């Protein structure tokens, strides 16, 4: 009554609001997802990590005030900016600002995810990881602003949203963790988002490498980083509930090992050498072989303990991991040479292995002195580094027959005549128009589903004009607008500049022409 | 032979005078269904602007675009297509169209030329997706049924490439 | 426990040796796997857990568990599951801490994680699949 | 010991740290440190807000404002494009050109919100303690609030979900977290009305905190009936984004969702003895009002006036507002039935307040939104036209 | 080249850094990380709060509980201690032993009371921007809030100064702690109520935020006079710590605080159509409560149980009860002249609805603080001689 | 009136609150100093910091969040 | 400016040196000053300010400004007076950043300080003492 009541101290905890989600869907007959999919099977499904929105934020803005309190506070006070050994600061304009565009894309899977989710709690769920992707984005993001501001090259650090796009390794990044997820099935990006790219793939890409950037000085990775990945214990569970939903219909459970295959392939046809390369050839200390990480994160953990342990509800192996290993330990070196071959066309300084790091490939990796090491001796006793030497290995790769093709479908660089790891050119022609496929997951893809596979390659886009001209029109350039961001040695003095390139006389070919 | 700059050249702004002397919405949605026909797909008849088609083609749209407001009732931009049909019965005939294809051969080209004749703005943006994905519900269905049950020797085949190389 | 360390079976091996068993024929498919793997990102309350908690009571009743130091964090490995009681690290800590704080230095998971109550858990069961 | 090196760090491990320094070079190699310094500044400088988030979505030229080149590496199955202008009848020169003036990237949005939650919780432990409930109309608490507010929570859900296709098909990075943020607060209300009646269940024996009241009121009774066709519509009825972001928040949010938040619950509140409901509406109007900042500068600043397309959007803006003004006028005829349940108090629930109360909602919504994409209304006609369901 | 040497961290110089590691031994030199761990834990084990805070105080062993020994260095001219024996009536086996149940040591204090500042300046410009003001009544707003509201913030700044003695005087660091976040508390209502009071005059045109009239108010209108009368001497009129303390939050802020900013301002502001008063007394309520989380525990766990002198500080806590009982019960009786201005509101303002206000408010009190005591006290009789000044 | 208001966002900034602050005190007999001093001349002085409760704990709970995040992380 | 040094003077000197000037009888007394002093604890906020804002607009007001590397901290010492803006230094970041954020990793000051709108000032005015030189 007016008087008498209970006045013991009580509020709500986010567990006792998150109860009642599952009663806030309400039936009617639009009540669907608009996107296409093949999967429409039962998916009325548990959360595993309670969460209400005022939980959320709680929760991040306690990890985002440590965080920045680290980067603003202790490690700007120590200098640590500029205490990285230059591989290693150059390597994270690239890791930093290609992992943002994954997390991007990542917000609009998520949403997918959101839209084709059927029960409140996992549309609730996914409203959580389409903020995480969010804030990944800005973390990312964060990095290289920091770097802008503390490390000896800004340059790249600074502009890599614009300056990306001259290049051929940023065009593989638009698939690889980006529109293979967001261009396709929506309910099966529980399948390529999550079990295979963030069960799978995080964890070699913002955790081992939190290691490396520590070997090679760079503590403002680790802190970033290593923030992102606590969010995604979360995102693997949402992504486990789907794919039970899918093993318990037989209906739905007889597309799941085709998705898994290609997701499988899809991603590690460009991260396993992409980020072999920046690791191995993109830092001063070597942490371990990156086979070995590979083997360690990818085939045995998460091979065992996802894809293993499911292969007792009727998961298969993907057929394509075979192939996959092989490109583990050698798709990375092939990658390296066309990686440095093209150098002015990144945004990155990069450095030839030098006489120990030579000794610890062929130790880690025999006949790679033998093979890798010979060409990338030869490049620098002709000038590979030298601005006045007019040398830029892409013509000598053409002069001596080792042609650089672009996959139709990946958009890796495949060099078939000097390439070890899993690839053989295949060349055809549709409807007056060439296309080169590399292997036999993606020439099946290709296909079979020509119309998504149309992506240009650099080699169309800038046929028959002059190397310089590309990177002057791309703002491939520091702020004097001369001198390019790129450059072939990690050193302070004789930076190359658009008429050093120009003395090359680099023109761009047709690579099919000759078919 | 040698491409011209990527975001400024010679055939962009010749195509952009021949957008500019549009001047009706029937005479814009030939062009634009003549232009996505010529050059848009795998099954397009021309490479000759494949460098330039995508942004020829938004340049198109927006041409068509501002001629609806301007020229068309209200009514007209929610309910029908530019061709002067009932979009709703598009959607039901296209939809019809790919439930009755009996290859994947067929149900990929029909979805395409959808694509190619019907994309906004010849179609209202509501009706074009909720076609677009029912299109593409079918054809990935009937795609990955036995997805790996042709040898890549026979799809060669079945798609109709000119094999030009394959490395030993 | 040794089959759990991070450089366990063929990593202890290097060069052709590594090789060798890296492209044998029966290591070209997956082997089923009953370790759970945990990654704590290093601070002031995880790196109290790791040494009160993991490696006391935890090791205590999972002998099998590993953990390893990796720089920027820990990993641990273990065969079934490894558990985390938030009111038992709060206790030890000597401030709030539920088991959403608890989560703030929980960096990745190679199994199936869930919290139930004040615990985190991460197991190699297959949750609405195994029975 | 363990099976695996211990990484020496290079900061701190003296051989390493002294091989870095003699790698680093003495000078900087480029005076540039602005992170994405070629962003145009909305504003007299740029901010980290729009370093943070500008251009982190990839888009090609043939996308308006895009800076790269080349068709997307893998399109769905027919060929629908990653991202693309098929997704909405909308155009503008640049689609990067939005900025939310509350500057929200990630951080300050969750720093902000998790304040509201940790205070939220300390207010509910000192309420319960002080017995202030003890004074609340029971018939407002039981029959009214419990039930019609309870009821509302449904609203704020559709809401929340009509974000979901938005978030994946909209065009540029600054407009995708001005959704994603505009979606969590609606979801964020819809809890926060839970637990509100969670609370009071805590408090009042017999208090039924269950959903199933709420639900079939929302369901299935005559005062919610517009509203709820309408949620549906704009949630699950149509695709295109922007048409999706405006009837949502411009329309239907900025006219009924005000009538139920503000001029019903939160006013009345303050009529019948309710001290616990303003704290809890104080948060969805100060979300509302923060939204409505990021909505007003996506459509008036930027679509409703870009150089080439402002009058083309308007034609289409004008056309969504008719409807969805039309289905919103029918949501609150049928709402405003629920003045027949409540206890009369002059210049509040009789004819003259309901009218009052309809002319600030028409009234403000014709001045916040309608007048600035040349939207003509009769605010006198839509407030007669809402008074014919109430009933004297 | 600055004049003074660039000192080389030994963290990251490789030199130093190497001389460092030379330096470190191999193993720890003792087990025992528990900074403090000899403190007696009042929970299950050791807070942070109890480890920050406790013994920070360097009392001697002839002030109970006191770990040191020896006079002082250094006395006051005449004799008296840095901190002595003599600033209290009341005497404990250990002045050690309170604990704040909150336990704020002054890092969750501020961080909470940030979360309050941050989310009120939202709030302002959201409700401005809203409008809500309109419908507020205008004479509550202008003859009753702006002019009755406004004097009150002289009985929270009163009670703040109350403490600055105590600040100096008190004999340990959890009290301390306790006595100045209740202070900064007080100063904090004042401020807040000058703050609501600023944002109406933005708002609503001749609208005067001057303290002009409310002091007036305080210092000469009978409504406030016993209330004034019984602020000034907690204030100056008593050095005694602990008599200040129970006498301003335990007995006075209890009851006629308590009436006036909950019973009158907050519940009256939900029956006169006011939505922005409550979001303003929804803090000095959380803080009332949280406040008396710490009185209760240092009077009751600690004074009035203390193991050897609980009876006897319950013979000067009964003293002091009776005493300032008596003035609040007389400020109460003036104070309620007040409703002979407001329009009558039937079982909110009439009589039958103030004496079940009082009812409320000498109940509670009763339950919480004097029963707690041993003070016997007629609730019924304590109504009846407020509700003699209430005009009929 | 009920129809009309000016919706500009506004707040209230500290210093707006402080300028009233001199203004809380009041004048009655016992309002003095509890302490011995030698010193008893005219101290109505102004503050140079202006500072109210709120902002206080805002400004110092920033401090603290860096702080301790720099000896808890970093 | 070389005698708003960290080590002008007598720092100068060091051993037989320094102890006989220390020990002069004219050193014996203190010397009025017009200096102020300064410190600044390090942060990336603060370091872009004494990058942007200190060592160019500032010095260029007032040439005899020295800042010193003490590790954790800046030591700036001046004659006169030094003065922040805080408008200025939140246009230098491009977030929030009134006087009171300015504060935040203000650590130190000799001579009298004070903030006057969005302006961080410390002088070595004894303000309420010396008298004004202008009615303007
Ligand atoms: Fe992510
Ligand atoms: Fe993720």
């Amino acid at each position: 009554d007016a008087l008498k009541v209970n006045r013991a101290p009580v509020g709500v905890e986010p567990q006792e609001v998150h109860k009642w989600l599952q009663s806030f869907n309400w039936d009617f007959k639009e009540n669907r997802t608009k996107y296409p999919t093949k999967y429409h099977m039962a998916n009325e499904t548990k959360e595993q990590f309670k969460v209400i929105a005022k939980e959320y934020a709680r929760m991040e803005a306690a990890k985002d005030e440590r965080q920045f309190g680290t980067l603003l506070d202790g490690l700007t006070r120590l200098g640590a900016g500029n205490k990285v050994h230059p591989r290693w600061g150059e390597t994270m304009k690239v890791i930093s600002n290609f992992l943002e565009v994954g997390e991007y894309n990542a917000i609009a899977a998520s949403a997918m995810l959101w839209d084709s989710a059927t029960a409140a709690e996992q549309k609730n769920g996914y409203l959580a990881q389409v903020l995480d992707e969010i804030r990944h984005t800005h973390q990312c993001a964060f990095i290289n602003h920091y770097y802008s501001k503390h490390y000896h090259d800004p340059a790249g650090h600074n502009d890599a949203r614009r300056t990306r796009a001259i290049g051929p390794l940023w065009k593989g990044m638009k698939r690889v963790f980006a529109d293979g997820f967001i261009s396709g099935d929506a309910v099966e990006c529980s399948v390529n988002l999550q079990l295979v790219g963030e069960a799978c793939f995080t964890n070699p890409l913002i955790v081992a490498v939190t290691e490396w950037a520590s070997a090679n000085g760079d503590e403002i990775t680790p802190t970033v980083f290593l923030s992102v990945e606590t969010d995604e214990l979360r995102h693997m569970a949402n992504g486990y509930q789907t794919v039970v939903s899918i093993a318990n219909d037989p209906a739905s459970a007889k597309f799941l090992n085709t998705d898994l295959n290609n997701a499988f392939w899809t991603q590690q046809k460009y991260f396993t050498p992409v980020l072999g390369y920046l690791f191995e050839y993109g830092s001063k200390f070597k942490v371990e072989p990156w086979v070995k990480t590979w083997n360690r994160w990818v085939y045995e953990d998460w091979g065992g303990i996802w894809i293993g342990r499911l292969g007792k509800y009727g998961v298969e192996s993907p057929a394509s991991l075979r192939d996959a290993k092989r490109d583990a330990y050698w798709a990375h070196h092939d990658l390296a040479l066309a990686a440095y071959a093209m150098w002015p066309l990144g945004f990155a300084r990069l450095a030839l292995p030098d006489e120990e790091d030579q000794a610890w490939f062929e130790a880690n990796y025999p006949g790679w002195a033998d093979h890798y090491g010979k060409i990338f001796n030869e490049w620098k006793k002709l000038g590979y580094e030298d601005p006045k030497s007019g040398f830029i290995p892409y013509q000598w790769l053409l002069a001596n027959g080792h042609d650089v093709y672009i996959d139709r479908v990946s958009q890796v660089p495949f060099i078939p005549s000097l390439a070890k790891g899993t690839g053989s050119l295949r060349v055809h022609e549709f409807n007056g128009k060439k296309h080169s496929l590399t292997d036999d997951w993606g020439e099946r893809q290709w296909l079979i589903e020509p119309e998504r596979y149309e992506c240009h390659n650099v080699f169309e886009q800038y046929e028959g004009r002059e190397l310089s001209e590309v990177i002057a029109e791309g703002h491939g350039v520091r702020s004097d607008g001369k001198t390019l961001i790129a450059q072939p040695h990690t050193r302070g003095d004789n930076l190359w500049t658009l008429e050093d390139i120009k003395r090359a006389g680099c023109v761009f070919p047709d690579p099919l022409a000759k078919f | 032979a040698k491409r011209e700059p990527i975001h400024d050249n010679s055939i962009r702004t010749e195509w952009e005078a021949k957008i500019a002397k549009l001047t009706s919405v029937d005479q814009a949605t030939k062009f634009i269904q003549d232009f996505r026909l010529a050059y848009t797909s795998p099954f397009r008849k021309s490479y000759d602007i494949d460098v330039d088609y995508q942004y020829i083609e938004r340049k198109i749209e927006e041409k068509l675009s501002v001629l609806k407001t301007e020229k068309l009732p209200v009514a007209d931009l929610i309910t029908k297509a530019t061709t002067g049909e009932d979009a709703a019965a598009v959607e039901a005939t296209w939809i019809a169209k790919i439930k009755a294809a009996k290859s994947k051969y067929e149900a990929e080209r029909i979805h395409i030329e959808f694509r190619q004749l019907y994309k906004p703005p010849v179609l209202p943006v509501n009706v074009f997706l909720r076609t677009d994905a029912a299109l593409g519900t079918v054809l990935m269905e009937i795609r990955n049924t036995d997805y790996y049950g042709t040898p890549l020797e026979g799809l060669r085949k079945e798609r109709g490439v000119k094999v030009l190389h394959l490395q030993a | 426990s040794a089959h759990n360390a991070y450089n366990a079976g063929i990593m202890q091996k290097t060069g052709k040796a590594f090789a060798d068993e890296f492209f044998a024929e029966e290591n070209q498919v997956v082997a089923e796997s009953n370790a759970v793997v945990l990654v704590l990102m290093k601070s002031d309350e995880i790196d109290a857990i790791i040494e009160d908690i993991v490696l006391k009571g935890g090791k205590a009743k999972n002998p099998s568990i590993v953990v390893e130091d990796k720089a920027g964090f820990w990993w641990i490995k273990a065969d079934g599951a490894i558990e985390i009681d938030a009111a038992e690290a709060g206790e030890l800590l000597g401030k709030p801490f539920s088991v959403y704080d608890l989560l703030i230095n929980v960096s990745s998971t190679v199994g199936r994680a869930y919290t139930l109550g004040t615990k985190f858990t991460i197991t190699s069961e297959l949750m609405g699949l195994d029975r | 010991p363990q099976s695996s090196q211990v990484t020496k760090r290079g900061l701190t491990d003296p051989e390493r740290a002294a091989i870095i320094a003699a790698a680093v070079p003495d000078h900087a190699l480029d005076t540039q440190r602005k992170y994405h310094y070629f962003i145009q500044p909305r504003w007299k400088r740029l901010s980290e807000y729009e370093q943070l988030s500008c251009y982190a979505q990839p888009n090609p030229d043939w996308i308006a404002g895009g800076l790269d080149w080349g068709d997307w590496t893998q399109k769905f199955h027919g060929g629908r494009p990653s991202w693309g202008n098929e997704s909405t009848e909308l155009r503008t020169t640049d689609w990067y050109r939005h900025r939310d003036p509350a500057r929200r990237w990630h951080h300050p949005y969750v720093k902000d919100k998790s304040e509201e939650a940790r205070y939220t919780q300390r207010f509910l432990a000192a309420y319960s303690s002080e017995g202030s409930i003890r004074t609340i109309d029971p018939y407002w608490r039981d029959e009214i609030l419990n039930k019609y507010f309870g009821a509302l929570l449904y609203s704020e859900y559709g809401l929340f979900n009509a974000h979901s296709s938005v978030g994946r098909d909209c065009l540029s990075d600054t407009i995708r977290q001005t959704a994603v943020f505009a979606a969590l607060d609606k979801v964020d209300n819809a809890q926060m009305i839970q637990m509100e009646r969670l609370f009071i269940a805590k408090l009042v024996p017999g208090f039924d905190a269950s959903t199933d009241v709420p639900k079939k009121i929302w369901t299935t009774d005559p005062i919610y009936s517009g509203a709820r066709a309408t949620v549906q519509e704009i949630w699950q009825g149509v695709q295109d984004w922007n048409e999706i972001l405006w009837a949502g928040h411009a329309v239907y949010d900025a006219t009924f969702g005000q009538f139920a938040r503000r001029e019903f619950f939160q006013r009345l509140a303050t009529v019948y003895g309710d001290t616990l409901t303003p704290f809890f509406t104080a948060q969805s109007q100060t979300y509302f009002q923060t939204t409505r900042g990021a909505i007003d500068d996506l459509f008036v600043y930027c679509l409703a006036n870009d150089s080439e397309f402002g009058a083309h959007n308007r034609t289409f803006l004008n056309a969504w507002t008719e409807h969805y003004l039309a289905s919103s006028v029918a949501a609150l005829k049928d709402f405003v039935g629920l003045y027949a349940k409540v206890e009369k108090v002059a210049g509040a629930t009789d004819r003259a307040g309901v009218s009052e109360a309809l002319q600030r909602v028409f009234g403000d919504w014709k001045i916040d939104y309608a007048d600035k994409i040349g939207f003509r209304v009769d605010v006198d006609q839509k407030v007669d036209a809402v008074l014919a369901g109430y009933k004297n």
